[PDB]
C-alpha cells in the first residue's frame, strides 16, 4: 500500500522547531 | 555408571515436579549459570510458559523459545516468534529485525509436521514482505546520514524515527526518498509496493540513468583514489543492483521501454567505440541480466 | 608510435623493477648502530602485529602434566598447526586449530624425553606419503618416527605416526636441541658440552654397515673446559649451522659435504666486544656481564654480508658479517647494532634524534625469534610471573620512500603485546610460508609489494596456557582500519589522517592503498570503501608538465602500482611447463584469484567513470596525456583479464 | 588412545 | 480479486465455476470461451503453487483444471494449445507440483482424491506433447518413493470414498509404466517386495 | 561435429543423459556435457558413495571430465562450468560427511562460502542463493542438515560459543531462504541449537 503525496511533507534539508 | 545413575535420578525429581513456581526459579537460576542447552532439553510444559511469558518484554528471551522451537524443528513456530517479533513495540535496533524476518523467512520455507501448506506460505509471504521494506528502510537511513546534503540536525531526528521498528511506503517514500531524490531507492519501493504506474517507473529510470551519469563522468573528469570506471559502466552497475534485487519484475523493470531507454542513453549521451566501450553494450547488458534472447530481438525489431 | 597495451606494458615493466629495487638490509644496516622506533599502541589502528586468536591447551594433557613425577615440557609445529607435551617417557602430539582435539601419543619410550624436533625425511628413503621425520631423543635413545600430515580435510593436517625400527644409543652426551636442513640432516647437541652430533639413516640393511648411525662432528682431545649449547640454528642457503654455548661462544659450522661436517669459525664474546669498542657507539648495555641468550640466521637470499643476528638479555640486536678469505666462511665480525626502544608498555597512553643506547626497556630479554623480512619477537621478563611481547618489523613505508642510499637507517615499527599474565612464553614458530618478495637481497623486504600475493604473515605463540595467534597488519590494514575511524568523524579529519600517511608512505603508495581498500582489500565496510574512494578522488593529484614533457598525477602512478602488484607473480613467467606435453606454470586456483582481482579493479573505473579526473574525456597537454595513460591501463586489465580467460582455456 | 603406529613397510620405499 | 486474499468468497464462486464448466457465429463464441478457459486455468495452478485457502477450496481447483487438461486440449489449433499449456505448468516448476503431492495421502478425504486424479491428467497430457519433465519431478520431490510404500497394506484400505481413491492409486502407477523411462525410477522403488507383504494374492 | 552431435542430440532428447554426454564430449561440447553433468550429479549429491553404486559410476565420470577439462583448458559459459565444479565440491563434502571424517567435512564447506557462518555474510550469502544454479538450491536442505549435524556433533565432543553463534547462522540463512523442504529443516534445525544449549 504506496500513496504518493508532494502535498505536505517535512522539509527534509531544514531543521526542526 | 552408578555416577550417571544419580545424575538422572536427581533430575527427574526436577523435571516431573508439579511445582511450576520452582520450575520457573530454576530455569532463572540456569540462566544465571550459562547453563543454556540445559533449558532447551527440558520437555516440561512449564519451560514454554516461562519462554513465553519472557520473550514478551525481553529479546534475548524471545530468542531462546526461537531456539527451543528450532532444535525441536517446530520451524513454523520459530518463524511465528521472530516475524511477531519484528512487527513489535520492543527496543529493537533495524538491522536486528532484518536478522528477524531473515530467519523467519528460512524457518517459514521449509514444511513442519503438523501444521499447514497455507499457514506456512502465508507467514513466509507477509515475513518476505516486511524484509523487502526493512532492508528499503536500511539502506535509505544508511544513505540519508552520509548524505551531505541534510543538515547535522535532521539526521539525528531522522535515525531515531528509521532506526528500529519497520514503516510504512509512504513515510520511506514521501518524508524521505523522493525528496532526496534517490530514484534507485524509489523503485524498489515501488516494486517493494507493486506499484502499477508503467509512466512514473519509466520516469523514475530515466532519471536514475542520467544522475548516474553525471556522478560518473564528474569522477572520471577528477582522476578520486583509483581510475573511475567510464559513465556507461556505473550506469550498468545500478541497473544490475536493481536488477537482482528487484527479481526482474515486469512493473518496475520493462524491457519493452527501458531497453530503447537504454539504448538510447548509449547514442544520446556517445557511450561507445569512441572511448573503448563495446558498442553493443546495452544488448550484453540486458542478456547477461538473464533477459530472454527472444524478447530482446523482437524490442529490436 | 606505440599502441596503447604496449605503452601500459612498459609502465609495468619499469613499476615492476622500482618494487624489485626495495633496499637490501646490508644498505640500511650499515656498519654503525641505530635506535630509530615509531613506538605503537597495541589497541591502535596503527599498530605493526596484533593478536587474532588464542587456542587454549586441551584438559587432557593438563591432566597428564600434573601426572608428571620428574619432567615435563611443551613445544610447537607451528609449520603444520600442531604442538607437544612430554611427560615423562611419554609423548603427546595436537591439533592447537582444532576446538576439540584428539590426543596422538607415543609412549614406548622407555626413558626420559629431553627433545623433540620435526624434520624433513631424507629422499629415497620412505614412501611419498611420509612428509616429515619426528626425532625424539631420551635419555638412553634417538627414535626416529615417519609422520604423514595430508591435509585431511578442513582445518589442520590430519597426522599419522609410523615405526621405523631407527634407534641410536644417545651416549654420553645430552640431547636437548634437535634441528634438521632442507636435505634430511639432523643435527643434535645439548647441556653437557659444545659437541654438535648427527644422525645418519639409510634404506638398506647392510652386513657392515647399520640402517642408524650416530657420529660426533667436533673430537675434543683432553683438556676440557665447562661449556654446553644453549641452542642449534640452520641456514640452507649457506650450508651453515650456527650454535651458541652458555658463554656465550657463536662457533660456525660448513656442511661442506652431504655427509661432512666443519667447524670454520669461533667466536667468543670477547671478540664481540672487542668489535664493539672499535665503534663509534660504545654502551652499558654490553659489557662483558652480558649474555647472549638467542641467535637467528640471515640467509643468503635477504644479505649478502650479514649472516647472522644475536640477542643479547639487555636488548641489543647484534648484526654480525662473515666473510671468506677468497666457499665457507673464516671470519665473523659485529657490524651494527640496534639498541632497544624506549617507551614501555603503558595502560594509559602517554604524549610520545640522537641515538639512544641506554634504554632499559627490553632488559632482561629472556627469548628471541627473528623472521625474514626483519620480523622481530622478544619476550622481556620484566616481572617473575608474567613476560610482556614487544614486536617489531620494519618500516616498509619509509624504508623504500628515503632518499638518497646514504640517508638510509634502519627504521621500524614496534608494539607491545600483554597476553594476559601469569602464562610464561615457550615458543614462538612462523605458522605461513616464509616470507620473501624477491629471490635476492634488492627487493627482498618489500612487503608492499606482495600484500597482496602473500598471505600476510602469521605467529603461533606457545605459553603454558595456550598457543596466541599473531598476526601481521599491512598497509591496506592499516589504512582500512584508520578511515574506520574517520565515519563517524569530521570532514578536515580524513585529510588530516591522510596526511600522516602521505608524510610516511609517499603520496603514491598512499593513493595505492586507498584503491586497495576501495576494491575490497582490507583487513561498516561500505562506509570505509566509500571514504578510500574518496581519498581515491580528493588526494590523487594532478598532471602537470615538467622542463615536450608531462609529469603525470599521483592517481595514475598508484593505478599502475596496483595493477602491477596484482600480476607480479606471473607477468615475467612462462605460461606453460614442457617436460613432453604437460603442465601450467602458475596454479589454475591463483589465476582465478588474480583475475577476480584485476576484474574488480577494471568494476571499480567503470563504476566511477564520472567522478575519477582522467577517464571521462577533457594545461591541455597534461590532462590529455593523462587522460591517454589511463586509458592505455584499462586496455591492459582487459587484456590481462582475456589473457587469462584464455589460459583456463586451453587447460581445460 | 596410542597412536596407530602403520608398519615400515609402507614408510620406505620400494 | 480475490484469487489468494480471503478463503471465503472464492468458495462460494469456486464451485459455481465448477458445475458450469461440466453443463456445458459459434466460431466467435468458441474463441471467448476458451480464452477464459485459458485466463481461468492460469489463476487455478497460480493459487495452487502458493498453498492458499483451505483444503476444501484447494480441491475445487483440481477439478476445473481436470476437465480443462481433459476435454478442452483433448488440428494446428490443438497444438498450439497444448504448447502454451505446458508453459504455464513449466513457468512454477516444483513448486507446483510439491504442494499437489503434499495434498495425497493427507487428512482429507476428497483432497487427496482429487489431487492424486489429477496427477494422472498431467503425466498423460505431457507425453502427447521419449522422455516427460513431468515424471522426473516426481522423482526428485519422493513423490514415487512414498507412493510405492503405501502400496503396502492396501488390502485395509480397499461408492466409498477409500475404494474410489485407491483406483486413482493404482491408475496413476499404471501410467508411469507406458513411458521407457518410467521403468528407471519405478524398479528402482523395489515394488515386488512392497505388494508381497500386503498379501493380496 | 555435426553428427556425433546430432546423435548426441537425440540420445540426449530420449533422457540418456549419461550417452549423451559421453558422446557431447567426444565432440569436446563442453557447454552440452556439463549441462547433462549437472543433471545427473544433483539427484546423487547427498546420497551415500558405494562400491558399483549409481554416485560412483557418475563421480567417477565427472572427475574423468574435469582433470581432461582443466588439463586441457576446456570450460563453458560460467554458469554451467561454476555449477559443474560446486557440485563437484559437494559430492566431496557428502563423501567425507558419510564417512565421519567431520573436521575435513567441515572445512570443504567453509571453502565454499555457499552456507554462511557469521551473521555479517548472511547478506551477502542469501543475495547469491538467488542466482545459482536450481541443481544447487535443490540439495540445500542436505547442505543445511548435514553442516548443523557436523556443528551438532562437534558440540558433544570459547568453541561452545563459537558453535553456537554458526548455529544461530545456519538458521537465519535458511529462515530467509524459500527451499526445497524449508518446513522439515527449518524445524529439525533449530532442534539441533536448542540440544547445544
Amino acid at each position: 500500500k504506496l500513496v504518493i503525496n508532494k502535498d505536505m511533507r517535512t522539509d527534509l534539508f531544514s531543521p526542526p522547531n | 555408571t552408578l555416577a550417571a545413575t544419580k545424575r538422572m535420578e536427581a533430575y527427574n525429581v526436577v523435571n516431573d515436579s508439579s511445582d511450576e513456581v520452582f520450575h520457573f526459579d530454576l530455569y532463572e537460576w540456569y540462566i544465571e549459570k550459562g547453563w543454556t542447552d540445559r533449558i532447551l532439553s527440558i520437555d516440561s510444559p512449564h519451560v514454554i510458559t516461562y519462554l513465553q511469558r519472557l520473550a514478551e518484554t525481553d529479546f534475548r528471551h524471545a530468542e531462546l523459545l526461537c531456539r527451543f522451537y528450532t532444535t525441536r524443528s517446530r520451524f513454523f513456530e520459530a518463524a511465528q516468534v521472530q516475524t511477531n517479533l519484528a512487527k513489535s513495540d520492543l527496543n529493537i535496533s533495524l538491522k536486528d529485525r532484518i536478522i528477524l524476518l531473515s530467519r523467519a523467512k528460512g524457518n517459514a520455507s521449509v514444511n513442519t509436521i503438523g501444521i499447514s501448506r497455507q499457514q506456512q506460505q502465508q507467514l513466509n509471504h507477509e515475513a518476505s514482505e516486511l524484509l523487502e521494506i526493512a532492508h528499503i528502510q536500511d539502506d535509505l537511513l544508511e544513505r540519508l546520514v552520509a548524505d551531505p546534503r541534510i543538515p547535522e540536525e535532521r539526521k539525528a531526528e531522522i535515525e531515531e524515527f528509521l532506526d528500529g521498528p519497520i514503516r510504512t511506503l509512504t513515510d520511506l517514500f514521501n518524508d524521505y526518498a523522493d525528496q532526496a531524490n534517490y530514484y534507485d531507492l524509489c523503485l524498489l519501493i515501488f516494486h517493494a509496493a507493486d506499484f502499477h504506474n508503467p509512466r512514473t517507473i519509466l520516469d523514475t529510470w530515466n532519471n536514475l540513468i542520467n544522475q548516474s551519469h553525471f556522478e560518473a563522468e564528474q569522477r572520471r573528469e577528477y582522476w578520486p583514489i583509483a581510475e573511475p570506471p567510464l559513465p556507461y559502466v556505473y550506469v550498468s552497475q545500478q541497473i544490475q543492483l536493481i536488477a537482482h534485487r528487484t527479481s526482474l519484475d515486469s512493473l518496475i523493470f520493462p524491457v519493452n521501454s527501458l531497453l530503447p531507454v537504454v539504448c538510447a542513453y548509449a547514442i544520446n549521451n556517445g557511450q561507445d567505440a569512441s572511448i573503448g566501450a563495446d558498442p553493443c553494450w546495452p544488448i550484453q547488458l540486458f542478456l547477461n541480466l538473464g533477459v530472454p534472447h527472444a524478447l530482446v530481438v523482437q524490442v529490436l525489431e | 608510435d606505440l599502441p596503447p597495451v604496449a605503452k601500459a606494458a612498459q609502465v609495468v615493466n619499469q613499476t615492476l623493477q622500482l618494487d624489485d629495487s626495495y633496499p637490501d638490509l646490508d644498505s640500511y644496516c650499515r656498519p654503525g648502530a641505530s635506535s630509530d622506533y615509531e613506538m605503537q599502541s597495541s589497541d591502535s589502528s596503527w599498530a605493526p602485529f596484533h593478536v587474532v586468536r588464542h587456542h587454549n591447551i586441551p584438559d587432557k594433557v593438563f591432566e597428564h602434566l600434573n601426572a608428571g613425577e620428574v619432567f615435563t615440557k611443551l613445544g610447537l609445529f607451528a609449520e603444520i598447526g600442531y604442538a607437544w607435551a612430554s611427560i615423562d617417557s611419554s609423548l603427546f602430539l595436537w591439533d592447537y586449530t582444532h576446538p576439540n582435539p584428539e590426543l596422538i601419543g607415543y609412549e614406548e619410550a622407555t626413558h626420559t624425553i629431553t627433545a623433540v624436533a620435526l624434520v624433513p625425511p631424507k629422499p629415497g628413503v620412505f614412501v611419498k606419503t611420509i612428509t616429515h621425520v619426528l626425532v625424539v631423543a631420551t635419555t638412553s635413545e634417538i627414535i626416529l618416527l615417519g609422520v604423514s600430515a595430508t591435509p585431511t580435510p578442513s582445518g589442520s593436517k590430519s597426522l599419522t605416526l609410523y615405526s621405523t625400527r631407527m634407534s641410536v644409543h644417545r651416549g654420553g652426551s645430552d640431547v636437548s636441541f634437535i634441528v634438521g636442513t632442507k636435505d634430511g640432516r639432523i643435527f643434535l647437541g645439548g647441556e653437557s658440552d659444545t659437541d654438535i652430533h648427527e644422525i645418519f639413516y639409510q634404506q638398506e640393511e647392510r652386513w657392515f654397515s647399520s640402517r642408524c648411525g650416530k657420529i660426533n662432528h667436533s673430537h675434543p682431545f683432553g683438556s676440557r673446559q665447562q661449556e654446553w649449547l644453549r641452542g642449534l640454528y640452520v641456514d640452507d642457503t649457506r650450508n651453515l649451522l650456527y650454535s651458541l654455548s652458555n658463554r656465550s661462544t657463536i662457533r660456525t659450522y660448513h656442511m661442506e659435504g652431504p655427509e661432512k661436517l666443519t667447524k670454520v669459525i669461533e667466536k667468543d664474546k670477547t671478540s664481540c666486544l672487542r668489535d664493539f669498542a672499535h665503534m663509534a657507539d660504545s654502551s652499558p648495555l654490553f659489557t662483558d656481564k652480558t649474555n647472549i641468550v638467542a641467535l637467528s640466521p640471515i640467509p643468503a637470499t635477504e644479505a649478502s654480508k650479514l649472516h647472522l643476528m644475536a640477542l643479547t638479555d639487555t636488548g641489543c640486536r647484534l648484526f654480525l658479517s662473515a666473510t671468506s678469505s677468497a666457499l665457507a666462511p673464516q671470519s665473523m665480525q659485529l657490524q651494527f647494532v640496534k639498541f632497544p626502544p624506549r617507551e614501555s608498555p603503558t595502560r594509559i597512553r602517554t604524549l610520545n634524534s640522537q641515538l639512544d643506547k641506554t634504554s632499559r626497556a627490553l632488559d632482561p630479554s629472556a627469548l628471541g625469534f627473528r623472521f625474514s623480512p626483519g620480523y622481530f619477537f622478544d619476550v622481556v621478563r620484566k616481572h617473575p610471573n608474567q613476560d610482556m611481547l614487544f614486536v617489531s618489523a620494519p618500516d616498509t613505508g619509509r624504508i623504500k620512500v628515503t632518499q638518497p642510499a646514504s640517508a638510509l637507517k634502519y627504521f621500524e615499527q614496534g608494539t607491545w603485546i600483554e597476553l594476559e599474565n601469569g602464562n610464561r612464553t615457550i615458543e614462538i614458530g612462523l605458522t605461513t610460508a616464509p616470507f620473501a618478495a624477491a629471490k635476492q637481497p634488492l627487493g627482498f623486504g618489500n612487503e608492499l609489494a606482495v600484500q597482496f600475493d602473500q598471505v600476510p604473515g602469521e605467529f603461533a605463540v606457545l605459553t603454558n596456557t595456550g598457543v596466541h595467534i599473531v598476526r601481521r597488519r599491512r598497509l591496506v590494514d592499516i589504512f582500512a582500519k584508520a578511515l574506520g575511524n574517520c565515519v563517524s568523524a569530521s570532514d578536515d579529519a580524513l585529510e588530516r589522517e591522510v596526511r600522516k600517511f602521505i608524510n610516511q608512505y609517499g603520496r603514491v603508495e598512499t593513493i595505492a592503498a586507498a584503491l586497495a581498500v576501495a576494491c575490497g582489500q582490507g583487513s561498516m565496510d561500505r562506509n570505509t570503501e566509500n571514504l578510500a574512494r574518496a581519498a581515491f578522488i580528493e588526494y590523487g593529484g594532478q598532471p602537470r608538465l615538467a622542463a615536450e614533457s608531462v609529469r603525470l598525477s599521483s592517481r595514475h602512478d598508484a593505478l599502475a602500482l596496483y595493477l602491477t602488484r596484482l600480476v607480479r607473480t606471473l607477468w615475467k613467467a612462462k605460461v606453460v611447463q614442457v617436460g613432453s606435453g604437460s603442465d601450467i606454470s602458475s596454479t589454475i586456483p591463483t589465476l582465478v584469484t588474480i583475475q577476480e582481482n584485476v576484474e574488480r579493479l577494471r568494476n571499480f573505473l567503470e563504476a566511477n567513470k564520472s567522478t575519477i579526473q582522467g577517464l571521462a574525456p577533457p594545461e591541455d597537454i597534461a590532462n590529455q596525456k593523462e587522460h591517454q595513460a589511463l586509458h592505455a591501463l584499462q586496455k591492459l586489465m582487459e587484456s590481462i583479464s582475456e589473457g587469462i580467460s584464455f589460459v583456463l582455456m586451453l587447460f581445460d | 588412545r596410542k597412536a596407530k603406529l602403520l608398519p615400515m613397510e609402507e614408510a620406505l620405499l620400494p | 480479486a480475490f484469487s489468494s486474499l480471503k478463503s471465503d468468497e472464492a468458495f462460494e464462486l469456486a464451485r459455481v465455476a465448477k458445475v458450469l464448466l461440466w453443463k456445458l457465429e459459434q466460431f466467435t463464441v468458441g474463441n471467448l470461451i476458451g480464452d477464459k478457459l485459458f485466463q481461468l486455468f492460469q489463476l487455478c495452478l497460480s493459487a495452487i503453487s502458493q498453498c492458499s485457502g483451505t483444503p476444501e477450496l484447494r480441491s475445487l481447483y483440481y477439478s476445473i483444471c481436470y476437465r480443462y487438461l481433459t476435454a478442452v486440449v483433448d488440428t494446428r489449433s490443438v497444438t498450439n494449445a497444448r504448447a502454451r499449456t505446458l508453459k504455464a505448468i513449466t513457468l512454477y516448476g516444483d513448486r507446483l507440483l510439491n504442494v499437489i503431492c503434499d495434498d495425497a495421502y493427507g487428512s482429507d478425504t476428497t483432497c487427496q482424491t482429487a489431487a492424486m486424479i489429477l496427477l494422472n491428467a498431467l503425466v498423460h497430457t505431457s507425453r502427447a506433447s521419449v522422455d516427460c519433465p513431468i515424471i522426473d519431478a516426481l522423482n526428485r520431490l519422493n513423490f514415487i518413493g512414498v507412493l510405492v510404500d503405501s502400496l503396502k497394506e492396501i488390502l485395509n484400505e480397499w461408492a466409498s470414498p477409500s475404494q474410489q481413491y485407491t483406483s486413482a492409486k493404482l491408475a496413476l502407477l499404471l501410467q508411469l509404466c507406458q513411458t521407457r523411462q518410467g521403468a528407471k525410477y519405478v524398479l528402482q522403488a523395489n515394488l515386488f517386495r512392497a505388494l508381497e507383504q500386503s498379501g493380496v494374492f | 561435429k555435426p553428427i556425433i552431435n546430432k546423435v548426441a542430440s537425440v540420445a540426449e532428447n530420449k533422457g540418456l543423459f549419461e550417452e549423451a554426454a559421453k558422446l557431447y564430449d567426444l565432440a569436446k561440447n563442453a557447454d552440452k556435457v556439463l549441462e547433462l553433468m549437472n543433471k545427473l550429479l544433483s539427484p546423487v549429491v547427498p546420497q551415500i558413495s558405494a562400491p558399483q553404486s549409481n554416485k560412483e559410476r557418475l563421480k567417477n565420470m565427472a572427475l574423468s571430465i574435469a582433470e581432461r577439462y582443466r588439463a586441457q583448458g576446456i570450460s563453458a559459459n560460467k554458469f554451467v562450468d561454476s555449477t559443474f565444479y560446486l557440485l563437484l565440491d559437494l559430492i566431496t563434502f557428502f563423501d567425507e560427511y558419510h564417512s565421519g571424517h567431520i573436521d575435513r567435512a567441515f572445512d570443504i564447506i567453509e571453502r565454499l562460502k555457499l552456507v554462511p557462518l557469521n551473521q555479517e555474510s548472511v547478506e551477502e550469502r542469501v543475495a547469491a542463493f538467488r542466482n545459482f544454479s536450481d541443481e544447487i538450491r535443490h540439495n540445500l536442505s542436505e547442505v543445511l542438515l548435514a553442516t548443523m549435524n557436523i556443528l551438532f556433533t562437534q558440540f558433544k565432543r570459547d568453541r561452545d560459543s563459537q558453535l553456537r553463534s554458526q548455529a544461530r547462522t545456519l538458521i537465519t540463512f535458511a529462515g530467509m531462504i524459500p527451499y526445497r523442504t524449508s518446513g522439515d529443516t527449518n524445524a529439525r534445525l533449530v532442534q539441533m541449537e536448542v540440544l547445544m544449549n
